[PDB]
């Protein structure tokens, strides 16, 4: 499932902003 | 009739804002006046701490930016914007800036403490919000952007990590680090990968419309429990974003999918919020047929969820961070650069 895919991904934690 | 009261309200709001906008507050406190309790969060250039004001006994959240680090990451203009704007705004769903000041090494912004924690925490915990629950949050965002946009302000950093839940279950937007006042187009590459509009990624020059796209991402993420464009590396995210293909989970209502397909519209010229009816096309959407905007604004609606608060100064709703002692140099650092702060 997609949810399961998200859960295993590297981006489940807090996401920082980019600027450059 | 309803539209006219808004227009008037907004009008009066623009006047108050301009007054503060032109003559910003400055050096309203000193480090010595507070006790540092705990780090509530971490961001890209500085940190946020739970603090206590010696004289009054109230707690606040204090944002700390290191002047030199700000300088190295080219965020000077952004930092001046953030403070100048926060001090001028006033809306029920925005964090109130209490005090601001600086010292040899840093910049400080002190705001009201919002104990409920980040929307992000709960969402991830619960996994996903029920539509009505999400609609309740989205509504607040709609009105907020309505306010902000009317002031020529662009937000640029919407994401659950930036929405705090208050004692009453309502949302408080924090982190104005990328907020900008601009009449016209803007070109900076800033935001959070998952939430970036295609025009930003495509280096095309953008306006207030990026905020609406972001609102689309937020709503999908709240209801599905995962963003519409996810991957492990940013580059892959940007590729999915640009591509213009969205899939919806089987549980989304037809209404929701409609709202979403219109918000997540790759073509600015077709994107809701960026058309003749402006915000109205959104507020008028069938998905929000049930919402009493006024009541939301008034905070008369019952919140679907209320975080648990065990005492003033309780940090239960926030994650734990490693403590780093703040150091104030003997030498003034980057004075010139932050004169106006
Ligand atoms: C007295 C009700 C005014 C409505 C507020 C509008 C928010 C943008």
């Amino acid at each position: 499932t997609t949810y399961a895919d998200f859960i295993a991904s590297g981006r489940t934690g807090r996401r920082n902003a980019i600027h450059d | 009739s309803e539209q006219e009261s808004v227009k008037e309200f907004l009008a009066k709001a623009k006047e108050d804002f301009l007054k503060k906008w032109e003559t910003p507050s400055q050096n309203t406190a000193q480090l010595d006046q507070f006790d540092r309790i705990k780090t509530l969060g971490t961001g890209s250039f500085g940190r946020v701490m739970l603090v206590k004001h010696k004289e009054s006994g109230n707690h606040y959240a204090m944002k700390i930016l290191d002047k030199q680090k700000v300088v190295k990451l080219k965020q000077i203009e952004h930092t001046l914007n953030e403070k100048r704007i926060l001090q001028a705004v006033n809306f029920p769903f925005l964090v109130k800036l209490e005090f601001s000041f600086k010292d040899n090494s840093n910049l400080y912004m002190v705001m009201e403490y919002v104990a409920g924690g980040e929307m992000f925490s709960h969402l991830r915990r619960i996994g996903r919000f029920a539509e009505p629950h999400a609609r309740f949050y989205a509504a607040q965002i709609v009105l907020t952007f309505e306010y902000l946009h009317s002031l020529d302000l662009i937000y640029r950093d919407l994401k659950p990590e930036n929405l705090l839940i208050d004692q009453q279950g309502y949302i408080q937007v924090t982190d104005f680090g990328f907020a900008k006042r601009v009449k016209g187009r803007t070109w900076t590459l800033c935001g959070t990968p998952e939430y970036l509009a295609p025009e930003i990624i495509l280096s095309k020059g953008y306006n207030k419309a990026v905020d609406w796209w972001a609102l689309g991402v937020l709503i999908y993420e709240m209801a599905a429990g995962y963003p519409p464009f996810f991957a492990d590396q940013p580059i892959q995210i940007y590729e999915k974003i640009v591509s213009g293909k969205v899939r919806f989970p089987s549980h989304f209502s037809s209404d929701l999918k409609d709202l979403l397909r219109n918000l997540l519209q790759v073509d600015l010229t077709k994107r809701f919020g960026n058309l003749k009816n402006g915000v109205n096309d959104i507020k008028n959407h069938k998905w929000f047929a049930t919402t009493d905007w006024i009541a939301i604004y008034q905070r008369k609606v019952e919140a679907p969820f209320i975080p648990k608060f065990k005492g003033p100064g309780d940090t239960s709703n926030f994650d734990d961070y490693e403590e780093e002692e703040i150091r104030v140099s003997i030498n003034e650092k980057c004075g010139k650069e932050f004169t106006e702060f």
